[PDB]
């Protein structure tokens, strides 16, 4: 199939609802090592959002169901599910690797797939255990600190990719790292920044990077809201 | 209309007439371009005064306020949307609007095109405008850019902020712009956000 | 694998929205031929309802970007394709559950509440398999949509009360099969005023474990023909 | 209380202590069984008519209905659900009452527990009721149906009419919830059209 009929195939494939022929159609392209454009890389991590997505889900579900007499075969499906995700993110990770990150000719796109990097690796480590878990959680803090400092360097503190990068790096450090220092000190900073330079904002996108400084907002208020303390009361 | 540009050089005059000659091709007329340049000289101050307080406009108010709405009648699309940016010191018409609510100023809204405000100091809000209805109106008086939106224009307070220095840090998009409006083709979507 | 672990499997095949996973635990527990309970059956339902009905979204959402484009070309061409994908798809669905209706599931159905359960799914199965297919075989899925109907709806007419959540459960599907795949608003409209009426006759009837069941069908028998009726007028006093 | 059971028998009161056989060891007290009996009895006509109305009860109605109140804050919620039916003639309360909306009788709700009643001719309403807080009068001294109490708010669940007049409905009891009378998964397991 030439590189047009995927996309299309994509397309459809996003409106049927059927992401792994989504993520099958995209991983082609990606695999006939051209640097995507912003629709097809677009096309490619909102399929592979959704793949991951589902896996991520039933494992929570799974998991939570684990905590509440032959629970043996609750951990075997967990594992199952555990089994699917690895091979779901070591398919992108393998293409970010292989194609996405060393095609990148803009710092806008490779921000966005180190971004990628980072978000992938953390959701490995939600599932690995011990040294393994160890080293992914270490190549998810790379991955988004490259990026972060490249988005620093390059991008405005406006720019959707840069601030959406942001509240996920945030995330990682409070949920993966369990730092709430370091993840209120990113998205505090990340946000008072973009405000300070409001009129940087791109005509195209202003509502996109409002969405996400209002969502890093709502993590800061929430996260020092879990962190509160004592004592002349 | 002729009637319009007569009873404005009949109570301005000099000051009006002006202003004429001021636009390469012209898609406004002269009655239009004259309301709109006395508006830019000193008439904006007392105007939006009046209009604001809701007080009784002047004869040659009236003339320049009805010169205003005569030209950002078809003036909406203007296909693209622009950035502008407002400060104020000592209040501000949307201090009444909370986030995501709309309001509006019921004086014409002078807003620059120039980032330099956005950054300017000692202010009590600062905010980046985005909007369509707007009418270019800079390099007529008196010096060398800015976008000016009608009275009672609604508006969208997309996000606010009262930062390390008690400024309010606003962002304005015009209300009838829309819902999908800012957004980048399925960008949000691409992002994986946390929430 | 036991009858009980894969039940269990299927249980938690549900919570995890792994549908796939629920219809393969139940399919193998239909296929160690031994009769249903009321909870694997449900358990079986359940897990083909959304196997099958995922491929139905998809058909019609294709189906319908492949009818409203003005670009006579390729992307037309690719939507084709791509709709006998999932035609292809929702086929095997419907045979692997009729195979299991017609070998296991009727055969060992007891009590007639099961049998007109599982003659109902009969005519639903084939019902989601007449609206994909084409030319002679259209007519044949068509005509077993509607033997399985009526094959359920005698018994459920002689044997179950007019209230059953099942009897009005058939009732509705069978009037939608008349209306959507028949174009009969007429008998659709006929099926669904007799079982509402049958029903709001007999209330006294109604289970106190399954009331609830029961009245939310029924409003939704009403509904079918408040729409159905408005849909189709036919008057004229302007004679 | 006693001075309860001791009023009910200084006033009406030959006729109050006929509905006492003893027993011995019942759920109701002697008062409450008392207060109840003379409700099935004759009393329940003027006392529903003066709660419905608003007009101020009789110091014979203000017993009874203190013994019958009584009694359903001691029963209440009795985990089993039960089907009960109702008949009117001139107007029923629940007219007021929308389909989804919930409403109430001001009066003492008395439902027969025969399916006679739902199947029964020259009606204005028919109601089948599913319930749990209701007080079962005929276990009580003689004779068949289930008593809800006053202001007993009830959810309309299912309603309608006719060829031509008589409306029927089906009532639950408020209180019960969304998932009382659902089969667990059957609706799910139906696969149904909508």
């Amino acid at each position: 199939m030439d590189k047009s009929e995927l996309v299309q195939k994509a397309k459809l494939a996003e409106q049927a609802e059927r992401y792994d022929d989504m993520a099958a159609a995209m991983k082609a392209v990606t695999e006939q090592g051209h640097e995507l454009s912003n629709e097809e890389r677009n096309l490619l991590s909102v399929a592979y959002k959704n793949v991951v997505g589902a896996r991520r889900s039933s494992w929570r579900v799974i998991s939570s169901i684990e905590q509440k007499k032959k629970q043996q075969m609750g951990k075997e499906y967990r594992e199952k599910i555990e089994a699917e995700l690895q091979d779901i993110c070591n398919d992108v990770l393998e293409l970010l690797d292989k194609y996405l990150i060393p095609n990148a000719t803009q710092p806008e796109s490779k921000v966005f797939y180190l971004k990628m990097k980072g978000d992938y690796f953390r959701y490995l480590s939600e599932v690995a255990s011990g040294d393994n878990k160890q080293t992914t959680v270490s190549n998810s803090q790379q991955a988004y600190q490259e990026a972060f400092e490249i988005s620093k360097k390059e991008m405005q503190p406006t720019h959707p990719i840069r601030l959406g990068l942001a509240l996920n790096f945030s995330v990682f450090y409070y949920e993966i790292l369990n730092s709430p220092e370091k993840a209120c000190s990113l998205a505090k900073t990340a946000f008072d920044e973009a405000i300070a330079e409001l009129d940087t904002l791109n005509e195209e996108s202003y509502k996109d990077s409002t969405l996400i400084m209002q969502l890093l907002r709502d993590n800061l208020t929430l996260w020092t809201s879990e962190n509160q303390g004592d004592e002349g009361e | 209309d002729k009637a319009l540009a007569d009873g404005l050089v009949k109570r301005f005059g000099a000051d009006a007439e002006k202003y004429l000659g001021r636009q390469p091709g012209g898609i406004h007329s002269d009655a239009e371009v004259m309301a709109l340049g006395l508006y830019t000289g000193i008439h904006y101050a007392d105007l939006n005064r009046a209009l604001r307080q809701g007080q009784e406009l002047d004869a040659g108010q009236k003339l320049i306020d009805q010169g205003m709405s005569a030209a950002f009648e078809k003036s909406g699309q203007a296909e693209q949307v622009v950035k502008t940016f407002r400060g104020t010191r000592g209040g501000d018409a949307f201090n009444a609007v909370e986030e995501g609510k709309v309001g509006h100023d019921d004086g014409y809204l002078s807003t620059s095109l120039n980032p330099g405000v956005a950054r300017s100091f000692g202010q009590g809000t600062i905010s980046t405008v985005f909007g369509r209805s707007g009418i270019d109106v800079s390099g007529i008086s008196n010096y060398k850019k800015a976008i000016l939106y009608n009275k009672e224009t609604d508006m969208r307070v997309l996000l606010s902020a009262s930062d390390e220095q008690g400024v309010t840090r606003r962002v304005l998009e015009e209300a009838a712009l829309g819902e999908l409006s800012g957004h980048s083709q399925g960008l949000l979507d691409a992002l994986d956000l946390a929430s």
